[PDB]
DNA sequence: TGCGAAATTCCATGACA
DNA sequence: ATTGTCATGGAATTTCGCA
DNA sequence: TGCGAAATTCCATGACA
DNA sequence: ATTGTCATGGAATTTCGCA
């Protein structure tokens, strides 16, 4: 069989809903299968509409020949099937309640969640600007089975923000108590 | 007198030849050269002959002096024209240049991806879904664009164009011209929160951007073709743009900038599939080959007429926006240190440090 | 699949090399070339697929052509993409020409003065004295000079600036650019009273008054120089400009254009005086001389890669001015007659008759 | 001594006044000595300010050496002076109620004043159109002493307009009438 | 029939919206 | 049915002054 | 080891306000 | 403290297919 590649496979999913911050309310994630290489999106709503306009922008930079996502109504639309359609991509649907990926996806998700909320409190309505250092942060993370990073497996190169400094990820007993103040 | 006395009763003088006879007639002193007969007027004249003569019409040096010779003759005439064309003002920086700059530097090939980008602003263009501009980013080692539609060619339209480019990743050096978005404090601020380093062309030379402009060609090229037979509906096709362009081929190259960024084709039409039996990284491995080993070219031969700066040459800047009827010229400058051959600082009219290509600069003339 | 049936069993097809086995796989017919496997598709399916390579960025030759063959191989391949080349609209009325003009013509010299008139406009300028335009009148055989200011480029001062200066003399001949003030149906009927024929500039080709021109770089180079330091006062400045202008050596001619009207100086500063004991009758055969044989430029040599116009060939206007974001080139249109070298006959897009200038036109790419 | 040239002696007069004709109602007459070339200015005066604006035009063409005029006010005065100086140009003044030029400039201006009163009468008001072709005609006149016009005694050259039909120059007789008529 | 310096000619450069 | 032009100042070439 | 044709490389041209 | 670039299509050169 083929060695994996970049672009070979997308996997999307919603985060949400989030606190608003600017208008915002959900974040479509998108993370190449190869690469482990993350692409983040805010959006107003779970929508097929939001979905077309995140991954338009995503499509302008780089077409992947399958996308992957779980039956959510978003994905499983004829609307959404007509967009992957005319740009020639396979659409791929887990089974209802057993959502499955690969082992470097579903970790790179968990890495997703739990980076968010540890920057979501204490400013649960600034992550919009936050998005861009997380995505930087999280492709710049030193991959435990391959040897290389999101970004060096994607571009082939060294990056200009390595994050030497690994953070905890975990929240501390403080960061417990301001996150149970509130909900 | 003293000199012209001596000269007619028959002593020689240096300049003046011995053959020819010399002589008073009028209260002047005259002689008798091929041509005709030419008036001879003391030293102490002729400083002011020679600028009744070039302030007729602020003539050169062979115009200024067939006037003074139709009735005077002296030695060393073009002596005394050249040294009054170097001190008139007005001929110095209303008057064109006759000597090419030197020849373009090819300057290398960004290393890597990321360690450049080009940046610029194309338009203003008809309104389309309210934008009138748009944000043109170029990486100098692949040519990979990003194209961002903005309502004015803004600091705050760009910082919000590159919040959204540097979550892919950031670069070293972002190159920009001199326009106000680039130059403003605000945007400083932006980029050394980043650890991004500012680099700007020398003023009016849209050749030190010229990856970006080229590429703006490109954009303009195909988007005019796209909107033939159409109104002029650019806002939706920006997208469509990027992509055709990013994975056009350069024909000297063989590849497209998406193939120097990431070493593969993406679910495109016409994907190339040479590596598709190699793994990843025997992918990447060829990359790093493809990268260092693209053409890259040289300095074109020099024009049979060109300068070139050297420190301590008088030099003038091209004025900016002449207004009707003024000078295109400031007044002369010094070169105090040479960049490189095609890039020089200079201590400016107004007293400023100055850094300017030599495309924007004549040396003065008569030294 | 009747041309692809024949060669998978093994029979030779014109084209296609014997030497490489082709075979059939994924139900489609493919071939093993050193740079890999290809698929071969059918002579029916080969317009649909360089068009859908073309049409991605609109790319040229090569670039079209290494998109097609990441995937496909057929016999002469950019045959049939210069093919399809030549028939894309938008390519031919969006693309640059990469063929230069043929050298340029130096007709000759105008044998007599008054034979012909060069006139042009020069503004807007800085409001001086509620005048804001000059009209500059050049003979063509002397150079001589006549400057008239007026407040607008119209045809009725036109029109009073010629009749103050045709009390001196009629010209044979006026040639002037397309404006409106020379191209109205008011100043051809001025023209036909006095027996003058109006001879007009291809359009947008301001060469074509190259004589009056050049005369109007002078013009404005010496006011500039004179009103350093001061408002842009020029209308008292115009005599001043046209008497030491018509006044000043040409270092080529070795003649002021004064010298070549009359034949001898007015009591200007530096008058020559070198024939003052001639008879006027002598004088004058001495002007007759001086007119014949003064220096005549000859067409420079052609660049490595220029075009000449034919007869009958396909050729595209420049489009005048063009809309931002729209072609730069007008449809393809036929060369009827070839006036010169430099000039053209053709029938136009709309279906009239057109001439041109070469330079406002391209050789229309892929026959 | 040096034989004649031109620009060596302009000769110049008013003439006037004459009917309205557009605002003017004077011409200055301004005649080469050495061609007999005429040009024609018209003035609303004979004054010094009408002199100086009229021969700023013509000396922005070519600078004589010398005018020669009569003792009339606009020429003596110390501005006309000042003016001549200005330029290099020498004055020179005939004797009071004695005028004298030369033949050639005695007969051009005799031609002039002939020539003018043939086309006022009919269209008295109408001269300042006709000024151009009034300065054509007696500039392509052939002279009787001198083989040449002067068109071709500056110009060195044949004219465009060549005037072979010699006008009359004469009075008609009905011209007359319409002369005598008004005043 | 030859030298050094001055004078002349050559001509690439650039700007006429 | 129309078409480049020419002032400018360093450099290249020719002429001049003297022997 | 050499031919005719196809394929590839060369590179002057022009436009990015 | 900074620096031209590169798609384009005829032409020139090299390679290919066959012997
Ligand atoms: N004048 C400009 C400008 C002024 C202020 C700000 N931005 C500017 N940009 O971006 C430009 O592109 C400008 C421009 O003239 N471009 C044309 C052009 C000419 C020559 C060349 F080699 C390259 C090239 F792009
Ligand atoms: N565009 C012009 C124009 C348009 C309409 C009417 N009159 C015009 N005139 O008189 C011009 O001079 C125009 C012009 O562009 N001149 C600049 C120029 C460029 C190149 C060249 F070889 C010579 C040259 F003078
Ligand atoms: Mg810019
Ligand atoms: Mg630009
Ligand atoms: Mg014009
Ligand atoms: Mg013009
Ligand atoms: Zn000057
Ligand atoms: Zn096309």
């Amino acid at each position: 069989d083929r060695p994996q590649k970049p672009f070979d496979k997308f996997f999307i999913d919603y985060i949400g809903p989030l606190p608003p911050s600017q208008g915002y309310l959900y974040v479509l994630v998108v993370v190449d299968g190869m690469t482990g290489f993350t692409w983040l999106y805010p959006t107003k709503a779970p929508s097929t509409s939001a979905t077309v306009k995140s991954l338009n922008v995503l499509t302008s930079i780089a077409i992947p020949k399958v996308i992957h996502s779980d039956q959510g109504a978003a994905f499983t639309s004829s609307t959404f099937a007509e967009w992957a359609k005319e740009r020639g991509i396979h659409l791929e649907f887990s089974t209802p309640y057993h959502p499955q990926s690969s082992g470097k996806v579903e970790r790179k998700n968990s890495d997703i969640k739990r980076l968010l909320t540890k920057l979501l409190v204490g400013r649960p309505t600034k992550w919009y600007d936050l998005l861009p250092v997380v995505q930087l942060a999280l492709n710049n993370t030193y991959s435990p089975v391959l040897k290389y990073t999101p970004h060096q497996l994607l571009f082939g190169i060294d990056s200009n923000t390595p994050f030497a400094n690994q953070d905890t990820l975990d929240l501390t007993r403080e960061e417990e108590l301001s996150l149970l103040q509130e909900i | 007198d003293a000199e012209l006395d001596q000269l007619l009763q028959g002593h020689y003088i240096k300049g003046y030849p011995k053959q020819y006879t010399y002589f008073l007639e009028d209260g002047k002193v005259k002689v008798s050269r091929p041509e005709g007969v030419k008036i001879i007027p003391p030293q102490s004249d002729r400083q002011k002959i020679v600028l009744q003569a070039h302030n007729l019409a602020h003539t050169g040096r062979e115009a200024t002096l067939l006037k003074i010779a139709n009735l005077y003759w002296w030695p060393n005439m073009r002596k005394d024209v050249v040294k009054q064309l170097g001190r008139c003002q007005q001929c110095l920086i209303t008057n064109a240049s006759n000597k090419a700059s030197g020849p373009i530097l090819r300057p290398d090939r960004p290393q890597k991806p990321f360690d450049k980008f080009f940046i610029d602003y194309i338009g203003p263009l008809p309104p389309s879904q309210g934008y009138l501009y748009v944000l043109v980013v170029v990486d100098g080692m692949t040519g990979f664009t990003w194209l961002y539609p903005t309502k004015a060619p803004s600091t705050s339209a760009t910082v919000k164009s590159l919040n959204v480019l540097t979550s892919i990743a950031i670069p070293k050096v972002i190159h920009s011209d001199q326009g106000a978005a680039f130059t403003s404090s605000t945007f400083a601020e932006w980029a050394k929160e980043r650890g991004i380093h500012l680099e700007f062309s020398t003023p009016y030379h849209p050749q030190s951007s010229g990856k970006v402009e080229r590429k703006n060609s490109d954009i303009k090229r195909l988007l005019t073709k796209l909107l033939v037979g159409r109104p002029t509906k650019w806002y939706d096709l920006l997208p469509v743009v990027q992509l055709a362009l990013n994975n056009t081929y350069s024909p000297v190259l063989k590849y497209t900038p998406h193939q120097l960024l990431f070493g593969i084709d993406s679910n495109t039409p016409f994907a190339n599939q040479d590596t598709l039996d190699l793994t990843r990284e025997e992918e990447l491995s060829l990359l790093q080959e493809i990268r260092t080993s693209l053409y890259h070219p040289s300095t074109p031969p020099a024009s049979s007429r060109s300068w070139s700066p050297v420190v301590g040459q008088l030099v003038q800047e091209r004025v900016a926006r002449p207004a009707s009827l003024r000078p295109r010229w400031h007044k002369p400058s010094t070169v105090l240190k040479v960049l490189n051959p095609r890039t020089v600082v200079i201590l400016d009219h107004l007293g400023n440090n100055r850094t300017v290509s030599i495309d924007n600069l004549k040396p003065t003339s008569h030294q």
